[PDB]
DNA sequence: ACGAGTACATA
DNA sequence: TTTATGTACTCGT
């Protein structure tokens, strides 16, 4: 589409140029199919581990992994709740996403695993497997164990640490790092070259590479919106603009710095209930939000601390619960208790 | 084989005067049976304090002479729903019997408590209709679940726990009917472990016959021992650490209760405990349930006993 | 088939009350109550498998005759107990009274705290409705679980843990039909390992008589209870002890490496039996008791959730030298 | 059929005059029926009016005498009818609602509707279709008259300065007050101050609270000081919670930091406060998370009062500084699920 | 050709060479039919299922354990209801009549064993009706409870069954199974390659074998015909390296809390999982001996706190930042 | 009588 | 909104 993500994925392991030593693990897997494991890719976002994927099923599949459609399914759970969840559908592979609820998860990837297990392998690829609550796990770790010939499964997340012991013990674990500034620089070129872009100066490709933060979708994306904004002009002097997540994060970092007081208690907790209404998850939200307030030059060695230590504490409280306005409001608490 | 009466029904009450508790609703409801015009009641309270049997002798003095057709005993036993209940209740309210012109015939409704709403507003209904021709009874477990406007529509009796005095009387009643040795150890005993139910007081003093026949303390708590929530009271304000974990080892640990029945009580007792202050009752309720889910998830161990009354030390000695 | 072709738990079920030992209290009570011929309603307590079922089973068949398999219902979890289904079968059941050669019906009922609280609201009536020639046998391993009325009914009977005693005239029983010979080390072990039930130690003894390749004429030992059972060595504990008590760092890590690496001993055991032999230690101060025990829950909730076990073992480590450093 | 009518059935108010309390509802009610047939304030045609309000205080007797009065045909050339207990549906008829709703819009005759005090939410086919006739605690003098007049016929006494102590432990019942009346004349015809505790402690009429009210209540620095401590006891407070445990544990996080802090630990001011609180919710979303997981543990739900509704609201309490906050993650539900 | 995970799974009794004291039982079991329901529990990959999976291809042949062998997994209902409709129905009925040719060449109990695998996450209630379920019908039928986490399971069935322990695969136990496998699919490496394996695997013989064909596979695509080296190995794992190590620990010595902080961010950049982080830390801080008693008792204790802390979910990079902050400050 | 859609309670 | 098991209901075939 006009989307600048999908006109610069690389087609095939030719177009591969962020690791080598990734893309020569990929050839070797690729050599001989039919001694391929269970495969676990892990890295931050926006290195590719989806696109990493796609091409080992190139590799693999050969043809027909590009043409794909979508469908929809019915499923049935508990009382006489009915939920409905997209599956992108292709001749020869398969793949689901967890987007949907997390509780009655399970069941709807046991009954797509018997529904099209009743019968050279077919690839199943799991993004964001991270966010599965302890029972799909618990069921992949039996449906992937006893059928080992029909059916191959491909785990896609990030930060393995919610994923339980034996579903690692019984898949592969593979890399893909993010790359350093010079390559994601390379390939921000590599788009303006494709493009007609009146580049100036070599040093704003290297400020808006820096500020993703070893994340190419989001540079890529901010690289589109210079390029509207600016009318295709990357000057020296190019505005530097972010997504207003960050910007209304940096200003409530600045009230809970400025001032510890009940009003900016209110204020931030409708701030947070204005993000939470934003349809985003909260452990990143707490993770960037102690990003910003570590940026502080005005913060000591002993107050860094304390605010690390409550971060972490309120991070596994939140990880080990739903209601996610509880633990942001205590770990604000918490902050402002410490920096008054 | 040949199984005699079990002491429940040997000492069934059929009269007002056997019926032992406080002496208010017993005389309220003797004169009302000698009256006959016997108001829409609500009995409720805790097991085996004379909610039914009470409402079964006060049935015997209004009608002992139709029994059979004009008290409808309508029993949590039986089949019970919204509409298979009315339609009984119906059925015996449109009879036109000729009852005596001071007497009124009794709905009873045993363990009443656990209806679904609908039911209840269809027994209102019915009952503000043919309240001048049957007058309706019940016997629940709690009123706090019955709706508020049948307790305004009917008068609420409400009973308390048996003291010492009456449980003990009726005690002496048994034995004298029964000519068995006792031991007035043997009887605080008994009234010590019956937990204010006079009920199981009666299982263990038969218990206790059969078994020995001399009333002491020794076989009482072999059959059944002290109460649990005495003995977590004891064991949460022990002072010392070490005494309080051997107590609780050689009270609950070596007597075969479950770790998850410990913490329960333990949580209860702490709801119930008034003898220290409130926000370190709070505390102590927040790590004990922190046990509780500990336990619940699967941890069954006394590992996690022996921490919980650590962190409870560490609460009483201010850390 | 019969025997010698069932697990030694159910193979050796005590047909008769005399085969129930460890319980002689409640033994000779229920004995008393048969014989004067005064069985108010049961309630059976106690740890789990401590021979609940297989007394009210042997009591039954002393009471009644051979018809006692098809007149008495016996309902179960696994048999249901619903609100619906108790109406329609256990009602119409004690109702119904044979008109000749009948003192009174038996109903037991088994794990009753699984169900509902509207199921014990009805069942309790049951109870008291039908008591003139029906009685009730209650079951259960949780008395939170159930509604105090059922327990007040019902006569409550609490089985104390089977001791040393009763556990060694199983295994003597056992051995003598058995054609078996054991060691007074590994009997010693099973007392310990024992846990006051009868399932587990019948269980570690048949894995002991198996394990021998000519059972007859073959002694079994203290060794092969720990190699058979997964659990660790008394001395290997007390070395571990001794080494994270005593020796530095670097040496009582390798030392308890060794030592689990020798026999595959598992962290987890070794924790309870290093806190099961800490109290037999007599301690100065009070905190460190606090220390202690709020440490090993955490480590046994982290083994718990699961993780690399070096890391918990190397916590073990840090407790122990944390808590005794005062 | 003499001494077999109850008390209430014998003493029932003949005329309409005869009716204790809520007299300017009887007023508007006897100028709804009279301008019923004419169709000034707009109640004559907006029609289809409830009498609601407190149980048992007369509503379907104020109903039947103002119909007899103006020769209306009782049921349940003028004819109504008076039904009543219209929470009787019990959030029933699924959709039936709204046939009420639409024999309220059109009928040939008075349709007089009683009901208890609302709590159900089917208030949307009533909501501004008919006029809302609100009933109320009634007053302690037309009440106190009726009491007097009753017990002179009945042959006791009783004290009148008691009589307000009575009507507070029902919260204005007359129909309880008859009732219980006749349930003590029964044994002891003198009433005197004496009983009064005694009679109070054994007929204490508990209601439950609009989940707006057990917040108000909830966050008051009496009930955890030291003199409020015995009277509301801790047992008291998680049985409060259970009256409204699904509204109860989000109600107070929205509204605890919101009040001044009156039980202060010297040395402790109102941001450590709230934050040695705010976890403490967190704590409670744990027990939330695990009581109604796939383990279905509901035997924890007592300990849930006290990590989410006691402890937070027991830290910080005081005199709230406005009305009771409303949760609003309910609200962000709504705007997150579009 | 088939992936080693399964490929090489054990299809005899005597092949499964690990957890002797589990499989003597059972060899010595097959002559006889007195088999009490067992209970396999242990860490993961120690080949509970493939123990289990050789009893029943042993006991019943090829046939009378499709006819006689029930499974249930999590993978299916595994309620309350689902069990009493069909545990209950398959225990009542009687055992089917063995062909006769599994009467000379297969010693065939005259019972049934029903498997239930992953019992650690399945609810109370089926616990409920299997406390009876196997008492019930135990002269018909056999009960087996495979999970890796006996602490899930209750006291009771706990009791009911033989605690079957398997012994975690260490460095010393299951270097002969690997090796052995190493040669028969032809693969070179050095001495102390299978000890390093052995070592990075927290007694995963499973992970083992994954980690052995990948190894292989990169030896085949590359065709330099090179032995296996240890930094091949340190690749393949995940693991650190061992300068980055040293870095890290320097810069962790020297404050700098800002510097700590950017170097954390490039770290968690790298890619690299935190547990392999938090075991190369405690290995080279345990094993170090510059450190005194109490920071080494202190680091111990936050690296615990570290990792009971990530196997709750979290993010790596804010646990692994508070680690290094709060061992920079001891 | 039994199967399916329905809402409510779980101290 | 929550989450399986149980209970209850009632209209329909
Ligand atoms: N107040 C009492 N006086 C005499 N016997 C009593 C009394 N209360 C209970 N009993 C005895 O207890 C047995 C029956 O108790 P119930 O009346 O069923 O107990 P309850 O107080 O009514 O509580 P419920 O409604 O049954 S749970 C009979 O043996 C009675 O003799
Ligand atoms: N006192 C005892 N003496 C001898 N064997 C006993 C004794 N108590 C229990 N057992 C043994 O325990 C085995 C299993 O116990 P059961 O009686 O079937 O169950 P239980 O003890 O009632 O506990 P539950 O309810 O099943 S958990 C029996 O086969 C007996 O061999
Ligand atoms: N003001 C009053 N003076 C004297 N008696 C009264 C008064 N109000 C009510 N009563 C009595 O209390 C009874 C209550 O009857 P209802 O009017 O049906 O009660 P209600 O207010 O409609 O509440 P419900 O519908 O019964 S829950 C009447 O029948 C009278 O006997
Ligand atoms: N003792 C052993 N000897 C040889 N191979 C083994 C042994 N234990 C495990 N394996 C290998 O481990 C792999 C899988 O074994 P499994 O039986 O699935 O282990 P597991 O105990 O079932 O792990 P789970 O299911 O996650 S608890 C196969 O390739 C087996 O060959
Ligand atoms: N080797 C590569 N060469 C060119 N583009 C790449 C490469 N790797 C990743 N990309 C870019 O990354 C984008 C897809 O990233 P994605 O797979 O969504 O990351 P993640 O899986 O972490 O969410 C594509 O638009 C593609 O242009
Ligand atoms: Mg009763
Ligand atoms: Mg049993
Ligand atoms: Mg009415
Ligand atoms: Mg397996």
């Amino acid at each position: 589409m006009s989307l600048w993500v999908d006109k610069y994925r690389p087609k095939s392991l030719n177009a591969l140029s962020h690791n080598e030593e990734l893309t020569n693990f990929l050839k070797s897997l690729s050599d001989q199919p039919r001694d391929l494991p269970h495969l676990l890719l892990y890295g931050p976002n926006g290195t590719g581990k989806k696109t990493r994927c796609m091409a080992l099923l190139e590799s693999i599949f050969g043809p027909g992994v590009y043409r794909l459609k979508i469908d929809v399914r019915q499923f049935v759970t508990a009382s006489n709740r009915k939920l409905e969840l997209n599956v992108v559908s292709s001749p020869y592979h398969l793949e689901i996403t967890p987007s949907d609820m997390g509780n009655n998860d399970r069941i709807v990837i046991q009954e797509l695993l018997k529904e099209v297990a009743q019968m050279r392998y077919k690839c199943v690829i799991i993004n964001e497997a991270n966010s599965l609550t302890k029972d799909a796990q618990a069921a992949l770790r039996r449906t992937m164990e006893k059928y080992s010939k029909n059916i191959r499964l491909i785990m896609v997340c990030d930060s393995m640490s919610p994923i339980i012991a034996p579903i690692k013990s019984r898949c592969l674990l593979i890399r893909c790092p993010a790359p350093s500034d010079s390559e994601i620089s390379t390939i921000l070129s590599d788009v303006v070259t494709n493009e007609r872009i009146q580049l100036e100066t070599k040093d704003i490709l290297k400020r808006i590479a820096q500020a993703s933060n070893g994340n190419l979708r989001v540079s890529l994306l901010m690289l589109e919106s210079m390029a509207l904004n600016n009318e295709l002009a990357l000057k020296s002097s190019s505005p530097i603009i972010k997504p207003d997540w960050i910007i209304v994060i940096h200003k409530l970092t600045r009230k809970i710095v400025k001032e510890r007081s009940v009003n900016s208690l209110i204020e931030c907790r409708a701030v947070l209930y204005d993000l939470l209404a934003h349809c985003i998850p909260a452990n990143i939200i707490l993770k960037e939000l102690t990003f910003s307030l570590l940026d502080v030059e005005t913060l000591n060695t002993t107050n860094k601390s304390s605010i690390i230590e409550y971060s972490s504490v309120f991070d596994e409280r939140l990880s080990l619960g739903n209601k996610a306005i509880f633990h942001l409001e205590g770990f604000i608490a918490k902050v402002m208790c410490c920096l008054d | 084989l040949s199984l005699q009466l079990p002491w429940v029904e040997k000492y069934r009450p059929q009269v007002l005067s056997d019926i032992v508790g406080n002496k208010e609703t017993i005389d309220r409801l003797q004169q009302i049976a000698k009256d006959g015009n016997m108001p829409h009641m609500i009995i409720s309270g805790m097991p085996g304090i004379g909610k039914t049997t009470s409402v079964h002798c006060l049935a015997h003095e209004l009608l002992g002479r139709s029994y059979a057709d004009g008290v409808l005993e309508l029993n949590a036993s039986d089949d019970r729903g919204i509409d298979v209940v009315r339609n009984q209740i119906k059925h015996f309210a449109q009879k036109k019997l000729h009852l005596p012109p001071g007497k009124h015939k009794i709905v009873i409704l045993d363990e009443a408590d656990s209806m679904t709403a609908g039911a209840q507003q269809a027994l209102r209904r019915t009952m503000e209709l043919y309240s001048n021709s049957t007058r309706f009874a019940f016997a629940c477990n709690q009123s706090n679940k019955i709706i508020e406007p049948l307790q305004s529509r009917c008068a609420i009796l409400r009973y308390s726990k048996l003291s010492d005095e009456d449980v003990l009387k009726r005690l002496l009643q048994i034995i004298k009917l029964e000519d068995v040795k006792y031991t007035n150890d043997g009887l605080e005993a008994i009234i010590f472990t019956a937990e204010g139910d006079m009920r199981q007081a009666i299982n263990n003093l038969q218990s206790t016959v059969a078994g020995h026949g001399l009333v002491n303390a020794d076989n009482v708590f072999k059959i059944v021992d002290s109460p649990h929530p005495l003995i977590v009271k004891k064991m949460l304000l022990a002072s010392n650490l070490e005494d309080s974990i051997q107590i609780l080892r050689t009270d609950l640990w070596k007597k075969g209760y479950s770790s998850i029945d410990i913490v329960t009580t333990s949580f209860r007792v702490t709801k119930n405990l008034a003898q220290v202050k409130e926000s370190v009752r709070l505390e102590m309720i927040k790590e004990i349930g922190l046990t509780h889910m500990r336990i619940l998830e699967g941890v069954g161990t006394y590992l996690q006993l022996a921490s919980m009354l650590a962190k409870i030390h560490k609460l009483n000695n201010k850390a | 088939r019969s025997k010698e072709n069932l697990p030694w738990v159910e193979k050796y079920r005590p047909e008769t009350l005399d085969e129930v030992y460890g319980q002689n209290e409640v033994i000779t009570t229920v004995r008393k109550f048969v014989d004067e011929g005064k069985l108010p309603h049961l309630l059976f307590y106690g740890p789990p498998g401590t021979g609940k079922t297989s007394t009210i089973v042997a009591l039954a068949r002393e009471i009644y005759g051979k018809n006692y398999s098809n007149m008495v219902l016996e309902l179960n979890a696994s048999d249901d107990r619903g609100i619906d289904v108790v109406r329609n079968q256990i009602k119409d059941f004690a109702s119904t009274r044979q008109i000749f050669s009948k003192g009174f019906k038996l109903i037991i009922l088994d794990e009753a705290d699984a169900m509902t609280n509207a199921a014990q609201n009805a069942l309790r009536r049951v109870i008291e409705r039908y008591t003139k020639n029906t009685r009730f046998c209650v079951l259960a391993n949780y008395a939170h679980k159930l509604t105090p009325a059922l327990l007040s009914r019902c006569t409550r009977f609490r089985f104390q843990p089977l001791p040393q005693e009763a556990i060694e005239r199983r295994i003597a029983n056992v051995l003598v039909h058995e054609k078996l010979k054991l060691s007074p080390n590994a009997e010693k072990a099973l007392i310990e390992l024992s846990n006051g039930d009868m399932r587990r130690v019948l269980n570690v003894l048949q894995s002991c008589k198996a394990t021998l390749d000519n059972p007859d004429e073959d002694e079994i030992s203290d060794d092969v209870i720990y190699e058979c059972c997964g659990a660790p060595r008394p001395s290997d504990l007390k070395a571990v002890l001794k080494s994270i008590l005593e020796d530095d760092w670097g040496t009582a890590h390798y030392t308890l490496n060794k030592v689990r690496s020798a026999k595959g001993l598992a962290l987890i055991d070794l924790i309870e039996g290093i806190v099961k032999i800490l109290e037999d230690y007599e301690l100065q101060n009070e905190e460190t008791r606090v220390h202690l025990l709020t440490k090993l829950a955490d480590i046994e909730y982290s083994i718990s959730k699961g993780g690399n076990d070096q890391i918990q073992g190397s916590a073990v480590i840090g407790a122990i030298k944390a808590s005794f450093e005062n | 059929r003499e001494e077999d009518k109850l008390w209430t059935v014998k003493y029932a108010p003949t005329n309409l005059q005869q009716v204790c309390g809520n007299k300017g509802s009887v007023m508007k009610l006897k100028n709804w029926l009279a301008n019923w047939e004419n169709s000034k304030d707009g109640s004559g045609v907006f029609r289809a009016a409830m009498l609601y309000g407190p149980p048992g205080i007369g509503k379907t007797t104020a109903a039947h005498l103002v119909a007899q009065e103006l020769g209306y045909d009782i049921l349940e050339k003028h004819f109504v009818i008076i039904m009543d207990e219209v929470d009787g549906m019990s959030g029933g008829d699924r959709g039936g609602v709204g046939q009420l709703a639409q024999f309220c819009r059109k009928t040939s005759t008075p349709l007089i509707l009683i009901c208890n005090e609302r709590n159900l939410p089917k208030m949307r086919p009533f909501d501004r279709v008919c006029l809302d006739i609100q009933f109320r605690r009634p007053d302690a003098n037309s009440i106190k008259s009726r009491l007097m007049t009753i017990a002179i016929r009945e042959k006791f006494k009783l004290d009148p300065n008691v009589i307000d102590r009575l009507i507070q432990t029902t919260r204005g019942d007359i129909r309880q007050v008859i009732n219980l009346l006749s349930t003590i004349s029964t044994t002891t015809k003198t009433i005197n101050h004496e009983n009064i505790n005694e009679i109070s402690k054994a007929w204490e009429k508990n209601i439950a609270l609009k989940p707006f009210d057990i917040a108000h209540k909830m966050l008051d620095g009496q009930i955890y000081s030291d003199i409020g401590s015995r009277n509301f006891t801790l047992n008291d407070k998680i049985a409060l919670y259970f009256d409204d445990f699904d509204f109860t544990p989000l109600m107070i996080q929205e509204n605890y930091l919101s009040t001044r802090p009156s039980v202060l630990k010297p040395g402790q001011s109102h941001l450590e406060a709230v934050a040695e609180a705010a976890n403490c919710i967190s704590l409670g979303d744990i027990v939330e998370k695990k009581i109604r997981s796939s383990e279905q543990l509901w035997s924890l739900l007592p300990l849930h009062a006290v990590l989410s509704s006691v402890y937070p609201a027991s830290k910080v309490a005081g005199h709230m500084a406005g009305r009771i906050n409303f949760t609003a993650w309910l609200g962000q539900n709504s705007k997150s699920a579009k | 050709q088939q992936p080693w995970v399964e490929k090489y799974r054990p299809k005899n009794l005597d092949e499964v060479t690990a957890q002797d004291h589990a499989v003597t039982v059972l060899k010595k079991t097959l002559k006889s039919a007195n088999l009490p329901h067992m209970l396999f529990y242990g860490p993961p990959g120690t080949g509970k299922t493939s123990t289990i999976l050789a009893l029943t291809k042993e006991l019943y042949g090829p046939d009378l354990m499709k006819s006689r062998i029930l499974e249930l997994n999590a993978s299916d209902e595994r309620g309350i209801s689902i069990v009493r409709e069909k545990v209950k129905n398959f225990a009542r009925l009687t055992v089917s009549k063995p062909s006769k040719h599994d009467l000379e060449n297969y010693p065939c109990p005259p019972y049934k064993i029903i498997i239930l695998d992953e019992a650690d996450s399945m609810t109370a209630d089926a616990q409920s009706a299997l406390r009876r379920t196997m008492e019930t019908y135990s002269g018909v039928t056999r009960f087996c409870l495979i999970c890796n986490y006996v602490t899930r399971i209750i006291d009771p069935l706990a009791s009911r069954c033989s605690k079957f322990r398997f012994k975690a695969l260490d460095a010393s136990n299951a270097i002969d199974r690997l090796r052995f496998i190493s040669e028969q699919e032809n693969v070179k490496c050095d001495d102390g390659v299978l000890e390093r394996i052995l070592d990075i695997s927290a007694g995963d013989l499973r992970r083992g074998i994954t980690l052995l064909q990948s190894a292989s596979k990169g030896a085949q695509y590359l065709g330099d015909g090179k032995n296996i080296t240890s930094t091949q190995v340190e690749e393949l794992a995940g693991v650190v390296p061992h300068d980055i190590l040293i870095e890290i620990v320097e810069k962790v010595k020297s404050g700098d809390f800002d510097e700590i902080k950017k170097y954390v961010n490039t770290f968690m950049k790298s890619g690299w999982s935190a547990a392999s982080v938090v075991n190369q830390l405690h290995e080279y801080y345990i094993t170090n001996d510059n450190f005194d008693t109490n920071f080494k008792n202190q680091i111990s204790w936050l690296l615990f706190t570290t990792d009971s802390r990530l196997n709750n979910g979290t993010n790596e990079h804010i646990q692994l930042l508070n680690l290094l902050v709060k061992i920079s400050q001891l």
